């Protein structure tokens, strides 16, 4: 049921936790955010980091 | 980064 992202779908494949922990979305998929590997330090989303 | 995998 829930759904997350800038595209405001359910979950699938891989995704990413954006590193604020106020971030209102928190869960997006890689291919959303431009994403191919999982980041190995700080990750911020496009609404918290425009 | 946190990430999962579904
Ligand atoms: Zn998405
Ligand atoms: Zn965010």
């Amino acid at each position: 049921e829930p759904t997350y992202c800038i595209c405001n779908q359910v979950s699938f494949g891989e995704m990413v936790a954006c590193d604020n922990n106020a971030c209102k979305i928190e869960w997006f998929h890689f291919g959303c955010v431009g994403l191919k590997e999982q980041p190995k330090g700080k990750w911020y989303c496009p609404e918290c980091a425009t | 980064a946190r990430t999962k995998q579904t």
